[PDB]
């Protein structure tokens, strides 16, 4: 019995494509994609606007990152106050069941492409509060996070060194090279 | 006067908490006559009220007890 | 439903049976778990406590996927459907492995046959490598090994292979699924120039993508269904165009339907297909599956077998249609005297303000 | 030629007007164009500026009728909640 | 009303004629909202399984024969109407007063004593 | 031809490119989705 006639002999020879993360580059039109993911990556890192949910504390950490001893402008960051002008959600402060709906739904109104930041202990994993009747043991139970930091509060310059670990990771978002694959 | 019974009787004649059918008269009680409860009064005259598209106050929602007063606020009611 | 499971190899796992965080026992890979249905297979694992290995191409897909699960319960692999290794170590440790992928058009690296068989090969060849205890396969609708359509061919070609290397594998024929992020009535909600050349009279019998996430997990539980063929389908047979009319009672949208006939159609629909990076909708596949009608296995199990009622897609449309509803203040009927009249007992106007 | 065509069209306004008082307040605006333009075709053609003077003091006269008339609607309205004829 | 659209001064049932009427009056304002309520959090179930549902609730209290427990269970009630019908509740809240749309559904003790024991206490 | 018409053009030809941009290259999801 066979299932089709070119079986137990086509399966002899079969070709292995790298993942893309050891994916190497080759060629004029692999270049060309790439350098369309470069150009693209370099504004979603050159202009990083942040939506912002001052929940709590962590909110004044954040609040410091704008005044003049750490300034976001200079990095070309600019808090927005419209989920549609955003590129960024952070969720700073503790999430309670009845503020959770209103994240669901900001978060749902960023048009896409879309990052979270968790900051700080009680959004992460719900912290001092986090056996408590009225608190949301971690915002990503609502929403995906991207990446989390820690610390209550994390220091103006923990909440920057997540920014660059998400700025890292947009360097490294494959667009046009990922639709080229498949 | 024949409409508002006529409106009001089919109504009855779905309602399924009435203990039977055909025992709806002119002057049909919804506890003594319908066997219908305290709380299946008020489902009743909500039925009553919507199907005539108007809002029964409390004060006289109180009063409807019996099919004929509920058939003499309806014709009170200008609007229908 | 049991507190106990003996998977197929003869291990015993002892659940508990709660919610996130507790002890399902299930380990699953989802094989694609970032289109429409296998949301459905991931979340119904993972809010019940189980392992669920998630094969991704795109790392932002997946990422709605693992808001489902407590720590430690979405793991996600990065793999390709040509690279063995990331298949194999995605199955090693899995009890259950499904698979759900599949296109409905060629693409620059996968003809349907490059998708349907080449990767249900490299896959299931896995399985067997490491005596997986349950395989489900989720085929189509209209599977055959000797059709027109390379959809109806290619997937029903598969099948085969399934079960020639492993004979106890589940297939899932599963009707056009219908709901929310579909594309069945999105389609027809959403697009405004629509090309056919079948005049909209496709038959089939539309099946809610939820029901198939639900059976999907109820062929995990139920050791009886291994080895056997299921057809999941609605209740009611319906057309496209009956279809349509729904979609359209319910939104009001006016379309363009231009249908082409299939001379002058299907060798344009390659051209579109093969310089669109997008999914167009038509492509020239696609379009011979227009033609086709769908025929139920009568030696297949149903819904029926699994516990399961199917709903209609009437009773959902007003539901998954309902965001689509532009209704202002414009919109409204012409209002009526009574209402007229109570408008004087207001002013309109603020002459101090 | 247009200039006759524009004022058939204010006048064509009140011919399929059953419910718009606002589309006859439109219209009016539409047959004053026509006339303003035609004295102004007019005036290029025989070298006078009194045709350009004559436009312009009836474009303000325009503008006071709108004045006069989107007020007069505004009263209206206070009283009623409603443009709307019923027919 | 004075401070919110539906607010209630609280209030001590005086007998059961009173607090009997006040039972009817919230009885008859639920179910009369039930439309109301049925699109504003867009409820998908018939307007008739949303009063029959309201119905259970006060069917819940029915046997109540003291004066002051009857005045705590209708300010309990005021106060959710006030909240519903100003769309404070969010359809969340709403839609997870009807016990079937959690994952395990309505079914959620063991039917009996075997169906509970094969299935661990549930 | 005049300066002026070159210019409103010119600026049209921009207006429109800066549509193409948005259009051909941002993500295009489908779904798009009373008082007095
Ligand atoms: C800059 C982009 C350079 C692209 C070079 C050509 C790449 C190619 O052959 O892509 C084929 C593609 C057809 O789309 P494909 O990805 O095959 O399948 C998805 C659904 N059509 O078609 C294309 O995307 C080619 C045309 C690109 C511009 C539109
Ligand atoms: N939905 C329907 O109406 C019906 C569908 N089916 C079948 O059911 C299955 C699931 O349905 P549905 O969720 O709608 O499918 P979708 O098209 O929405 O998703 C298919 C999945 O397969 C993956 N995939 C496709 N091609 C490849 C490839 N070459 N290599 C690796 N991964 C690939 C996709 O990942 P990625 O997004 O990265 O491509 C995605 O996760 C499919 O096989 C479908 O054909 C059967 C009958 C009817
Ligand atoms: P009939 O004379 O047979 O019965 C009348 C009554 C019931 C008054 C009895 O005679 C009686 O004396 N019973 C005891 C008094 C009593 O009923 N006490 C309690 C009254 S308040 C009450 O029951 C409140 C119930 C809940 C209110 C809210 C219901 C709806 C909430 C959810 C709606 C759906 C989601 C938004
Ligand atoms: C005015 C000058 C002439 C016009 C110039 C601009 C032309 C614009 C059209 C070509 C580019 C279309 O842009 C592209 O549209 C398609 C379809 O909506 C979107 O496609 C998206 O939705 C479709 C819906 O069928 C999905 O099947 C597809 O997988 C998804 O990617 C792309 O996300 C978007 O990037
Ligand atoms: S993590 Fe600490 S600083 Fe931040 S909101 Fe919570 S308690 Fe305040």
């Amino acid at each position: 019995v066979e299932p089709y006639p070119g079986y137990e002999l086509r399966k002899s020879l079969r070709k292995e494509v790298p993942l893309p993360s050891q994916e190497g580059t080759k060629g004029l039109v692999q270049y060309a994609l790439t350098t369309l993911d470069i150009i693209t990556n370099w504004a979603r890192q050159g202009s990083f606007w942040p939506m912002t949910f001052g929940l709590a504390c962590c909110a004044v950490e954040m609040m410091h990152l704008s005044t003049p001893r750490y300034d976001q402008d200079r990095l070309g960051i600019i808090f927005r106050a419209s989920p549609r002008q955003s590129d960024v959600m952070i969720v700073a402060g503790t999430l309670t069941n009845k503020m959770a709906p209103a994240l669901r739904q900001v978060y749902d109104q960023m048009p896409d492409p879309r990052w979270v930041i968790s900051m700080g202990s009680c959004a992460n994993g719900g912290g001092y509060y986090h056996y408590s009747y009225s608190v949301v043991r971690g915002c990503d139970r609502i929403v995906p996070v991207d990446v989390y930091v820690p610390g209550c509060p994390p220091t103006s310059e923990a909440l920057m060194y997540g920014i660059f670990q998400l700025q890292r990771k947009m360097r490294n978002t494959k667009i046009t090279r990922m639709w080229y694959r498949k | 006067k024949v409409e508002v019974y006529e409106r009001i009787k089919s109504l009855l004649a779905g309602f399924d908490k009435v203990n039977d059918p055909n025992n709806i008269t002119e002057t049909a009680h919804f506890a003594n006559d319908l066997g219908l409860d305290s709380l299946d009064t008020v489902e009743v005259v909500m039925a009553i009220e919507e199907e005539f598209s108007i809002e029964i106050p409390d004060k006289d929602a109180d009063q409807i007890h019996s099919v004929d007063k509920a058939i003499e606020y309806i014709l009170r009611q200008p609007d229908a | 439903i049991s507190d106990i499971h003996i998977t197929r190899t003869g291990k015993p796992l002892i659940r508990i049976q709660g919610g996130r965080s507790s002890l399902g026992e299930h380990t699953a890979t989802v094989f694609g778990a970032t289109g429409q249905l296998g949301r459905y297979i991931v979340n119904r694992l993972a809010r019940q406590g189980c392992t669920v290995i998630v094969p991704y191409r795109e790392e932002m897909a997946k990422r709605h996927l693992k808001v489902s699960g407590d720590l430690g319960r979405v793991i996600f692999m990065e793999f390709d459907l040509r690279n063995t290794q990331s298949i194999e170590e995605s199955v090693r440790h899995s009890d259950v492995v499904y698979n759900l992928i599949g296109r409905d058009y060629p693409t620059k690296n996968f003809s349907l046959a490059d998708v349907h068989i080449e990767g249900t090969e490299r896959i299931v060849e896995a399985v067997a490598k490491y005596d997986v205890d349950r395989f489900i396969q989720v085929s189509t609708y209209n599977a055959n090994p000797d059709s027109t359509c390379e959809f109806f061919r290619t997937k029903g070609i598969a099948e085969k292979v399934a079960r020639h290397v492993f004979p106890e594998t589940t297939i899932v024929r599963p009707a056009p699924m219908f709901g929310f992020e579909d594309r069945l009535l999105l389609k027809l909600a959403s697009v405004t120039n629509l090309f056919t050349s079948n005049h909209m009279r496709e038959k089939f019998w539309p099946v809610h993508v939820n029901e198939v996430g639900e059976a999907l997990e109820r062929m995990l539980y139920d050791d009886s269904t291994a080895g056997q063929t299921f057809e999941l389908y609605g209740p009611r047979q319906y057309s496209m165009a009956q279809i349509a009319e729904l979609v359209d009672r319910e939104i009001y949208k006016k379309r363009r339907h231009i249908n082409l006939p299939k001379p002058i159609l299907q060798p344009l629909a390659e051209l579109i297909n093969r310089v669109l990076w997008w999914d167009t909708g038509l492509s020239r596949d696609q379009v011979e599956r227009e033609f086709h009608d769908q025929v139920i296995d009568p030696t297949a199990k149903t819904f029926k077998d699994l516990g399961m009622e199917p709903t209609d897609i009437s009773k959902w449309t007003y539901h998954y249609l309902l965001p689509y509803r532009p209704s202002t203040y414009y919109d409204l009927p012409p209002s009526t005297e009574k209402e007229m009249r109570e408008e004087r007992k207001y002013l309109h106007v603020l002459d101090d303000q | 030629n247009i200039t006759l065509i524009l004022f058939l069209i204010g006048i064509l306004g009140f011919v399929l007007n059953r419910k718009n008082i606002i589309l006859m307040l439109i219209s009016i605006e539409i047959m004053l164009l026509s006339i303003t333009f035609l004295i102004l075709l007019s005036s290029l053609n025989m070298d006078d500026i009194i045709g350009q003077t004559y436009a312009i003091y009836i474009i303000v006269v325009a503008g006071a009728e709108s004045a006069i008339g989107l007020g007069i609607l505004v009263a209206f309205y206070r009283l009623r909640g409603s443009i709307a004829i019923e027919y | 009303v004075q401070p919110t659209k539906f607010a209630v001064t609280v209030r001590q049932s005086r007998n059961w004629a009173d607090a009997k009427q006040r039972v009817i009056a919230a009885y008859r304002a639920w179910i009369r909202a039930a439309p109301e309520i049925q699109t504003m959090y867009s409820i998908p179930f018939p307007v008739s399984h949303i009063r029959t549902r309201i119905r259970q609730e006060f069917e819940r209290h029915r046997y109540v024969n003291k004066l002051n427990v009857v005045d705590v269970l209708l300010q309990q009630s005021n106060a959710d109407f006030q909240e519903t019908m100003n769309f404070w509740r969010q359809q969340s809240h709403v839609m997870a007063f009807f016990k079937e749309e959690h994952f395990r559904g309505e079914k959620r003790l063991p039917s009996n004593f075997i169906t509970g024991f094969l299935e661990g206490r549930n | 031809m005049s300066a002026m018409s070159i210019y409103i053009i010119f600026v049209s030809i921009i207006a429109i490119l800066f549509l193409a941009i948005d259009l051909i290259f941002a993500p295009h999801n489908p779904y798009k989705e009373q008082s007095r």
